[PDB]
RNA sequence: AUACAGUGAAACUGCGAAGGCUCAUUAAAUCAGUUAUCGUUUAUUUGAUAGUUCCAUGGUAUAACUGUGGUAAUUCUAGAGCUAAUACAUGCUAAUCUCGACCCUUUGGAAGAGAUGUAUUUAUUAGAUCAAUGUCUUCGGACUCUUUGAUGAAAUAACUUUUCGAAUCGCAUGGCCUUGUGCUGGCGAUGGUUCAUUCAAAUUUCUGCCCUAUCAACUUUCGAUGGUAGGAUAGUGGCCUACCAUGGUUUCAACGGGUAACGGGGAAUAAGGGUUCGAUUCCGGAGAGGGAGCCUGAGAAACG
């Protein structure tokens, strides 16, 4: 009853953990009960991790919100207070959620891709991101599918990576979901298809959409870290 | 009775120089990222 | 017209009510001596 | 009980005027105080009376908005109304400095003021009450500080009244008594003036006629003075032209001509502010531009001067006969400036414009010949009148060659400022070639063929109406010339207007030939002509996008060898932006609507790609720019390309098809494109066959032969299932004949 | 009303044996509310949440838009003499959306000698309503969904546009 | 070009466009149709899939009946068996599209029963 | 047309194919140790079980290493038991004869079909073959 | 603890049950994925998000409760008397925002003019230019056609029986001397209008394994096919009605024929040898005695 990305053993149970509503949508995200408990196991049980729910370690984007089943979706920085834990967790190469650790430099920000810029009313400026962060008045420059890199503090964006031909991109969705290498190709089309195709070991391509791909830095700096093997 | 009519009136004033101060504050970092485009 | 005046039979209409033999209490006679003219 | 109130407020018409001044005269009766405030001023006053009063003044205000056109309107709410706005300003200047309740009075002062100014915007031509000195007075003696208080973009409390009591019949008494215009014209001369400005001198313009049609000699001294106001303002309506409202600059300014002639250095002024009206902005209109003219003459018809003017009125006709705008409209006007201009010159303008501009006659070819045969020595409005008659105004051809032969020996004659004249001569003849003239551009040839005076041979060969053996005749003096920026540039404009996209016409490809050619030539000097190839290359690389990409693009490739021959003399520059152009052809590469002419612009950025590193770091990548089309299952598409991919390779040396080889099979790789796209390199080797006996790798064509001809496409050739592929004659006994001379 | 659903009808290839499905609640067709004139009564409707619909059916104080200026006032509802998206709905005399109906127009005349001063620029057949009193205005607010009657007036072109039709 | 009542206008001549690739013509911007729901002026805004094909029948107005030939591989009988397709569209005054010519579409906002598509482009 | 994320073809099976014969020529010519038992710790309950097969004592040590690395005790849960636990153990005496199963002796199943003859590198060209050779 | 103070039958309250059997046989129309909704609803999740004030606190009317009773009798009752609210419903409320004539030079703004929302449903329109590294240098400038960038192709005239501008709480005596609660004064949770996201639903693009021409015509006989307008809608929609046109699908398989459609379609887990046994979602839709009509809710034609 369980899908694909959230790493979980078959020999656990029969109900699997439907996230609540939240930030992100159900099919990307892993919840805080499939995240602590059976995962990197700082938990045994639903009831020991709703208390430690309870007594508040968690500091998922900077706030708490003490919840079992909140949708923590692609890139929230999930911090605990103890043993000063700052994980970033990120898509690996097969699908699943890839929990890199990173430092605190580095959890004081995330990044996010623009969905949509409005007029809304009173001649307001406005962007949207993955996780719904509606912040107020980026430059008239940023197109869809640029990235937005938030204070974690206040709301602000700080800095911006404009989507061009040309730079580093994150792919999460259809069947390139989670690749790294962003430089064989550009092709946008003109309703599917459309993409900045992805390179390999032996350079090889791929295909994908627009809304499924988000960018992430440069070509060999991006200020994100990321793991290895 | 009346220091609720105190605290009522003082937060209310406290709201106002609060919020409509700060919308103000990032419409100049609109009128900045206008002036700089 | 296609909706428009269907003569077809109808099936709980076709004995919703029963007539009557006598019906008018006049004449037919009655009726040609009532309205001659 | 607001939105009540405005709804007892839309609802409070329907009673009528007696039931709406009853009502009106209840409102006036809350705080009026008649007995002590209708003299002089008022007894006492309060913060919760003046309230009251505050609110009498909105109630004022929503009853005449209410009923905007009547407002039941007495002489008891006007005194209710004086002795509030007295007590406002008596509260406002003789309370202390605290400010809450004294900007509490001072904008009930501006919304009483706001509702005063109402009543004249309901009911201005219906009372016209005779007692106003009384309230002029008093608000005369409250407002004497405000003198330029009104004087902004948006003070239109005191501003509005004056413009209001100014656009009145008779009630322009309060303003004739002792002073309105006064106070209006020093906010009006202050120098900070915002385009309110010129409201007030609307105002003033319309304000002056009743001052003048009022039989009163205080209001005729009045008129006078507004006269001195529009003399002593020369410098608001100048400052303040930002907008297309120069309509009432030229209202007033024929007003003032036919008003007031007042002095002569007035009238040089007026002259030199309608000379910079059509010298100022170019966004003046045709009746504006003339009534400005034609007030211009009006000054000078007056009280102009000899010399200075004189000067400036010929400059103005130099202008205007150059424009003739509005169907002889301006023409006329300007006949008439250049006979009343008053010198010689102007005596020999008017002479030769009236003998030439008589309602669509021969006398215009007559007055040529006849100034011709009587040359004049102004020659500067006589030239301009014969280069408007040798631009595109059909009549006098011939004359118009006579003209500019006359032009010459007359520069011939000076043996410096007729030099100069020639060099004006020359820049209009440019502005002339680059058109869409037929009869123009001829008489611009043969302009060019009189300075000229073998050139001479080529420029009559050139306009001689025959094109072909013309055109030959063209590309061998080219061909000598080649054995100047504005010169060639001039020369190649013509040769692009007479090939500028009549594509009704043969040997188009000789023509643009013949352009690029001339732009080669002109791009072999280096010294002077360099920035005219670059922005000769550049008008084509607009015109290759702009509606029509066919020849541009043989113009683009062609433009490219002046480029080659550069990098090969090079063996410093600006690589920047060569390579946002190099990314912009890219682009134009991915468009396929272009595919033919996107082929050859990726030649073209081949051809220009030679510089010292970059040819290294780029030519792969634009190599695989240009295979990504032609492996792209097009019947035609890859032929066009595998042409242009030729042609490349023929560009290229041998150090590039290592690169080049490498390009074309990263781009195609799939199996069933391995049996098509080996007519690539088939065609590119025999392209290559002027290399000499040192070569490439070779690992890659053998690899090709290999793949080809061995095992699987073995199997797939030597079955009998497959239906139908051209580019399959087996194909792959080539590369080796390609080799043998180069590798082995 | 009944439904809204392909389900009970044939598409665009002829198709049979439909016998689907007791339909559900999110096919609700309501009763059509034919407005008329009468005394304001407006009924207030539920759906999707508290979706509240003003569904009016004797509506009269009708805001129409004086064109030239855009210059919406109040004013009452007379008859409507020409709608053929149902021809008997002008013999019954009812009020719906895009309706050509007579207005008594006498706050125009309050109005125009309001703002301009004199009595009667503006064209001659409608010249002929602002002397005698009932003008043509055409419905654009919804009284079954908005519950409103806002129209505007008939001025000129869009006059003569209906003069020529009935 | 009024043949029913009702105040046939746009409906706020007017003009728009909905960008990505298709051309308005200079009718189209500024003429006396009134473009209801051709999607240049229009009430509509694009969305979704653009599709090409040639046309079978244009008989009754502001119906365009497309055909949609395209391949398909097949592997049960190991041969392509090819594919035909229909759907009715509404006119754009840019073209009268008789029999033959290849156009393409954009889906948006159902019109009739079965049309999400209208016509932007003539080749 | 388009892609859509299959679960199913980026997953790893390894079981399909998992023959023991093959499995066991491997562990014959692996040249490294295999991690036996001390002889008796391996058979069941005194004997009346069997040993335990190569496979059983594979998942047994699967099992514990999930026990103890989630702390966890594995249940009684009836339809997997029911289904799991005797039809293992009957075909384990079935076919499970001192500690060696030879049931797979006893199956129709071809080796050569799905475990060898390699589908990706079939070099169905003869030059793909020369250069899989060279 | 003489206006409250713990146990607490029976009553109001917050929520609970938050998803269970049988019966007649639907061929991508049941289903699965997918495209889209600037074509639409949305409780909860998440991020954001309020400026109109004339000559010290607002009203009776009902419970529970007592008391008198009826009836064989109910979670059936009726009179009479009181009594409370975050129940009902009328109503108490400082002055700050830009342009800046003037600047006295930094402690710089005093005068004047223009301000000030939401929720509903109506119309006009804001939504072609200037800057250089260069055309000619006459080492000055009219500069855009060239060489590159930029503002850029909700402001207002009205309705509506209009919602609001905190009668919520916690942590912190803290600062001031207006000579007494005179101003309290710092922050955080709950409010509170609106937007977006998330959740779910409805439509909608396309794709997906029986044999079928002895099914060759179907569709206008629940509009057939489309256009225009209205109604109803959560909105798109012949979804329904007026008018109009005679269309549309099909041999490139329309439309129609049945079951090992108690079986099948990946619908899914796969198992280290069982090769169509071997994990499951769904057979189709209904039904709460029988059809019909109505009501409730973020969601329903309700297992209550």
């Amino acid at each position: 009853a369980a899908p694909h990305h959230w790493l979980l053993d078959k020999l656990s149970g029969c109900y699997a953990p439907r996230p609540s509503a939240g930030p992100h949508k159900l099919r990307e995200s892993l919840p805080l009960i499939v995240f602590l408990r059976n995962r990197l196991k700082y938990a045994l049980n639903g009831r020991e991790v709703k208390a430690i729910l309870m007594q508040r370690h968690v500091k998922v984007d900077g706030k708490v919100r003490t919840d079992t089943t909140y949708p923590a979706g692609f890139m929230d920085v999930i911090t605990l207070d103890a043993t000063n834990e700052n994980f970033r967790l990120v898509y690996d190469v097969k699908g699943r959620f890839a929990v890199h650790r990173i430092t605190d430099e580095e959890a004081s920000y995330k990044l996010g891709k623009v969905k949509k810029v409005q007029l809304g009313k009173k001649g307001v400026p406005y962007v949207v991101t993955h996780d719904g962060r509606t912040i107020r008045y980026p430059d008239p420059n940023i197109k869809v599918n640029d990235t937005v890199k938030i204070d974690l503090a206040s709301g602000k964006i700080t800095d911006f990576i404009k989507f061009d031909a040309g730079k580093l991109v994150y792919v999460t969705g259809g069947r390139n979901l989670g690749r790294i290498g962003t430089i064989v190709h550009k092709e946008r089309h003109d309703g599917g298809f459309d993409l900045v195709h992805i390179k390999d070991s032996l350079d090889n391509t791929f295909v994908t959409r627009l809304n499924n791909v988000f960018v992430i830095g440069e070509q060999g700096k991006p200020y994100i870290s990321l793991p290895k093997g | 009775r009346l220091q609720r009519k105190r605290h009522q009136r003082a937060l209310k004033v406290r709201n106002a120089q609060a919020q409509r101060e700060a919308a103000a504050e990032y419409a100049q970092l609109l009128a900045k990222r206008l002036s700089e485009r | 017209k296609g909706r428009k005046l269907n003569y077809s039979v109808q099936d709980p209409i076709a004995n919703y009510e029963a007539p009557i033999t006598s019906g008018y209490k006049w004449s037919d006679d009655q009726i040609d001596e009532f309205f001659a003219g | 009980n607001g939105s009540q109130s405005i709804k007892a407020e839309d609802e409070k018409v329907v009673m009528p005027y007696v039931l709406r001044i009853f009502f009106g005269r209840a409102q006036v009766p809350p705080t009026s105080g008649q007995k002590r405030s209708r003299k002089i001023a008022v007894i006492s006053v309060l913060p919760n009376f003046k309230k009251p009063y505050i609110n009498d003044f909105l109630s004022l205000a929503s009853e005449r908005l209410d009923y905007n056109y009547f407002f039941g309107n007495s002489h008891q709410i006007n005194s209710s109304k004086a002795t509030l706005k007295t007590i406002r300003r008596m509260t406002g200047f003789v309370n202390i400095v605290n400010s809450t309740l004294s900007v509490l009075r001072t904008n009930f002062p501006l919304h009483t003021n706001s509702v005063l100014q109402p009543l004249i915007y309901s009911i201005a031509m219906a009372y016209y009450v005779l007692d106003t000195e009384s309230t002029e007075e008093v608000h005369l003696r409250k407002m004497a500080s405000n003198l330029r208080q009104q004087g902004l973009k948006c003070l239109s409390s005191v501003f509005e009244f004056v413009g209001n009591t100014f656009d009145w019949s008779t009630s322009m008494e309060d303003i004739y008594a002792v002073v309105v215009k006064p106070r209006i014209s020093h906010f009006s001369d202050e120098n900070l003036q915002q385009p309110s400005s010129l409201l007030r001198l609307f105002l003033y313009w319309a304000h002056n006629p009743s001052l003048y049609q009022f039989l009163y000699y205080d209001e005729f001294a009045t008129a006078t003075a507004l006269m001195d106001t529009i003399s002593n303002q020369h410098v608001k309506e100048a400052v303040i032209g930002p907008i297309i409202e120069a309509a009432d600059s030229i209202i007033r300014n024929p007003v003032n001509d036919d008003h007031y002639v007042d002095l002569v250095t007035l009238i040089c002024t007026s002259c030199l502010k309608i000379l910079p009206s059509l010298y100022v902005k170019l966004s003046d209109s045709n009746s504006i531009s003339t009534f400005l003219n034609l007030l211009v003459s009006i000054t000078e018809m007056g009280f102009i001067q000899d010399d200075h003017v004189r000067s400036r009125l010929i400059s103005s006709l130099i202008s205007i006969l150059k424009g003739k705008l509005k169907k002889l409209q301006e023409n006329d006007t300007q006949k008439i400036l250049k006979i009343l201009k008053l010198i010689v010159f102007n005596y020999n303008c008017s002479w030769s414009d009236i003998e030439e501009l008589y309602t669509t006659i021969s006398s215009l070819f007559k007055t040529f010949d006849e100034r011709n045969l009587r040359v004049s020595l102004t020659e500067l409005f006589i030239e301009l009148g014969r280069k408007v008659p040798e631009l595109e105004s059909i009549s006098k051809l011939v004359a118009d060659l006579n003209s500019y032969s006359s032009s010459r020996m007359h520069e011939y004659d000076f043996p410096d400022f007729i030099n100069e004249k020639p060099n004006l001569n020359e820049a209009s003849k440019s502005i002339s070639m680059l058109k869409d003239i037929l009869l123009p551009n001829i008489r611009i040839g043969l302009r060019d063929s009189l300075e000229e005076v073998v050139l001479s041979y080529m420029v009559k060969n050139t306009k001689y109406f025959t094109d072909f053996e013309d055109m030959a005749i063209l590309l061998y003096n080219g061909d000598e010339e080649a054995d100047r920026r504005q010169r060639a540039i001039k020369r190649l404009g013509e040769h692009a207007h007479q090939l500028k996209d009549n594509s009704i016409s043969h040997y188009l490809i000789p023509m643009i030939e013949h352009y690029v050619f001339s732009d080669d030539e002109r791009y072999r000097n280096i010294g002077n002509e360099t920035q005219i190839a670059i922005g000769g290359l550049a008008q084509h690389m607009s015109w290759n996008q702009y509606k029509a990409l066919l020849r541009r693009y043989i113009s683009m490739l062609k433009t490219k060898p002046n480029q080659m021959k550069q990098a090969v003399q090079l063996i410093t520059l600006r690589i920047v932006r060569d390579g946002a152009e190099s990314k912009l052809t890219l682009s134009k590469f991915p468009s396929e609507r272009m595919p033919i002419a996107e082929a050859l612009v990726n030649i073209v950025l081949g051809l220009t790609n030679d510089d010292i590193t970059n040819f290294l770091p780029s030519i792969l990548t634009n190599i695989c720019q240009v295979l990504r089309s032609k492996s792209e299952e097009l019947r035609d598409a890859v032929r066009v390309t595998l042409g242009k991919i030729s042609i490349i390779l023929g560009a290229e040396y041998l150090v590039f098809v290592i690169k080049e080889l490498m390009a074309t099979l990263k781009r195609g790789s799939q199996i069933h494109v391995l049996s098509y796209t080996v007519h690539y390199i088939l065609k590119s080797m025999h392209g290559v066959l002027k290399h000499s006996d040192l070569d490439t790798s070779s690992s890659m064509i053998v690899k090709i032969i290999m793949e080809n001809i061995f095992g699987f496409a073995g199997e797939e050739k030597d079955s009998e299932n497959y239906h139908t592929k051209v580019k399959e004659i087996k194909s792959n006994k080539s590369y080796d004949a390609g080799e043998i001379l180069a590798s082995n | 009303g009944i439904s809204r659903d392909s389900r009970h009808k044939r598409s665009a290839t002829g198709a049979k044996r439909a016998q689907f499905r007791k339909k559900r609640k999110f096919e609700l067709g309501r009763q059509p509310a034919n407005t008329k004139i009468g005394a304001k009564r407006i009924h207030s409707v539920r759906t999707r949440g508290g979706n509240k619909k003003y569904r009016a059916l004797r509506i009269e104080t009708g805001n129409f838009s004086w064109a030239s200026e855009g210059i919406s006032k109040k004013t009452r509802i007379a008859g409507v003499v020409y709608h053929p998206s149902n021809n008997e709905l002008v013999r019954t005399n009812t009020l719906t959306k895009a309706a050509i109906v007579q207005i008594d127009a006498t706050p125009f005349r309050q109005w125009f000698e309001a703002h301009y001063g004199q009595t009667l620029k503006i064209e001659s057949s409608v010249e002929s309503q602002f002397s005698a009193g009932r003008l043509y205005a055409c419905i654009s607010s919804r009284p079954g969904q908005s519950g409103r009657c806002d129209g505007y007036i008939l001025e000129g072109e869009e006059l003569a546009f209906y003069l020529r039709r009935l | 070009q009024s043949e029913r009542a009702f105040q046939k206008q746009p409906h706020i001549r007017w003009y728009k466009n909905a960008g990505l690739g298709f051309k308005t013509p200079k009718t189209a911007i500024e003429g006396s149709y009134i473009d209801k729901k051709c999607p240049f002026t229009g009430l509509v805004s694009i969305r979704g899939k653009i599709l090409t094909g040639t046309v079978v029948s244009t008989k009754m107005h502001r119906t365009i009946v497309i055909r949609r030939a395209y391949l398909h591989y097949i592997p049960k009988y190991n041969r392509y068996e090819k594919r035909h397709k229909n759907v009715p569209v509404h006119v754009s005054p840019a073209f009268r599209v008789q029999v033959g010519d290849i156009v393409t579409v954009g889906q948006c906002r159902p019109i009739s029963k079965t049309v999400r598509f209208n016509v932007v482009k003539v080749s | 047309f388009e892609d859509r994320f299959d679960a199913r073809e980026h997953k790893d099976r390894s079981n399909k194919s998992r023959m023991q014969a093959m499995e066991e020529y491997i562990r014959e010519s692996s040249d490294q140790p295999d991690w036996s038992a001390s002889i008796g710790a391996d058979i069941v309950n005194h004997g009346r079980g069997g040993i335990k097969s190569l496979r059983d004592t594979e998942k047994e040590r699967r099992v514990t290493s999930f026990e103890e690395d989630n702390f966890t005790r594995l249940n009684i849960t009836n339809k997997a038991e029911k289904r799991k636990q005797k039809q293992r153990e009957r075909n384990a005496r079935m076919n499970v004869i001192g500690g060696e199963d030879f049931g797979i002796f006893s199956s129709k199943r071809k080796l050569e079909d799905s475990t060898s003859r390699r589908g990706a590198k079939k070099t169905r060209s003869a030059w793909d073959r020369a250069q899989r050779r060279l």
